């Protein structure tokens, strides 16, 4: 199987598939856990196996592979990535990759990588062919974002006021001061929400920190 | 030989309106069907209008220049017509206005204006005279191909267009955007 479908399921059907293909008392452990036992026997098994996920490396080129889902965790399942291919690729920290991955041998308790079949959903020596970020030209919010679905929703208020207050657009530094007991986290949702509704192209993420 | 050099101006003026005008009927025909379409996208909409707003504005402005450069040639020709005119026929007209031409060049800054606007208020009496009885004529032999291509004043689709005024700050503004749009568009 994949990573993929692996790392968005709750743990209940995995855990039952765990225990039909059985590996052992799968019970008492962490997720990451299950999930590296489960690869470990598959592995054993000998069907090839797919990975992706965010790479990063160290200080010393010792480069890891985590997942978006787990909220980037420093579990087990992480995929090893030696300086060598990172090297050849010319890769960095942040880049999307996607590919075979070596199961672990004796010596090591990490996933290795066989090949990479694509990087940030593009070609691995097309996106080799790319200019760092801060060597591009700031520009003003020329696009204009609305937050308005036309829908007519009764709790689309807060976020038509809104286009009436403080227009948004893209490529600009946006900012919120507000009190505790606000409800910003509610409006903060229904924006995500609202630009996922009008706007299914542009890529979305939320982060929440403690 | 200005005469030829805002010719073609007016010519170039014309081609860049109906270019303008034909790009703005695209654009306009374009965001009706998007809107009469299944589509749903919000940020396209708006990108539309700001198109709509922006080639307006440019159409506006050629308008504009477009008039100046047809009233710049109208008197041009003008001038070239009644200067040879004059050159031809000039020493009669100063006879007819000769109680009020005798020693012009002794005369004060007053009476100078005062003999100039007495002149002008008696060949405009001549003129409206000539206008009453309404004799048609046509335009001068010498200019007339020029007279005719150019038309005795501008369509009214040049004019319509041109009646909405713009504050400095909204042309400034419509300016900065249309640089936007030339620099988004060449790339
Ligand atoms: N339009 C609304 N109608 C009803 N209740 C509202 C409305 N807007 C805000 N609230 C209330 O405001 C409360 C504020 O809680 P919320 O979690 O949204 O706060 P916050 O400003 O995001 O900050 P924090 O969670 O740190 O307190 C919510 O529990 C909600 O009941
Ligand atoms: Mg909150």
């Amino acid at each position: 199987m994949n990573l993929t479908e692996l790392k968005n399921t709750p743990v209940s059907e995995l855990i039952t598939l765990g225990e039909n293909m059985g590996l052992e008392n799968l019970a008492r452990m962490r997720k990451q856990d299950i999930i590296f036992a489960i690869l470990k026997q598959h592995a054993k098994s000998g069907e090839d196996i797919f990975g992706d996920g965010v790479l990063e490396i160290l200080q010393d080129g010792f480069g890891f592979l985590r997942s978006a889902d787990s909220s980037y965790l420093a579990g087990p399942d992480d995929i090893y990535v030696s300086p060598s291919q990172i090297r050849r690729f010319n890769l960095r920290t942040g880049d999307t990759i996607s590919g075979k991955i070596r199961p672990p041998k004796e010596g090591e308790r990490y996933f290795a990588l066989l090949k990479v079949n694509e990087v940030n959903f593009d070609k691995p020596e097309n996106a080799r062919n790319k200019i760092l970020f801060e060597n591009l030209t700031p520009l003003h919010a020329n696009s204009r974002l609305r937050m308005e679905r036309g829908n007519g929703s009764t709790e689309d208020l807060t976020a038509r006021v809104l286009d009436l207050a403080s227009p948004i657009g893209r490529g600009q530094r946006g900012l919120i001061v507000a009190p505790p007991k606000a409800g910003k986290t509610m409006l903060l949702q229904n924006i995500a929400q609202s630009i996922a509704y009008n706007h299914p192209d542009c890529v979305l993420m939320v982060l929440l920190i403690d | 030989t200005a005469l030829q050099q805002a010719f073609d101006t007016c010519q170039n003026n014309k081609a860049a309106w109906l270019q303008r005008k034909n790009e703005l009927a695209a654009a306009e025909q374009e965001y009706l069907r998007l809107l009469s379409g299944e589509g749903r996208n919000v940020s396209r909409l708006d990108e539309l209008r700001n198109i709509i707003e922006v080639r307006k504005w440019q159409v506006n402005q050629a308008a504009g220049r477009y008039i100046r450069s047809h009233e710049a040639v109208q008197h041009i020709s003008i001038r070239d017509r009644l200067n040879d005119f004059m050159q031809q026929h000039g020493t009669a007209l100063a006879a007819a206005l000769a109680p009020e031409l005798m020693g012009y060049s002794e005369l004060t800054a007053i009476a100078r204006n005062c003999a100039i606007q007495r002149a002008t208020d008696a060949l405009r009496e001549a003129l409206l005279s000539w206008l009453a009885k309404g004799e048609k004529i046509n335009y001068s032999a010498q200019d007339s191909d020029i007279l005719t291509t150019i038309g005795f004043r501008p369509d009214v689709a040049s004019v319509d267009d041109s009646r909405e005024k713009f504050t400095p700050a909204q042309n400034m503004i419509f300016s900065r955007k249309s640089a936007q749009l030339a620099s988004r568009q060449s790339v």
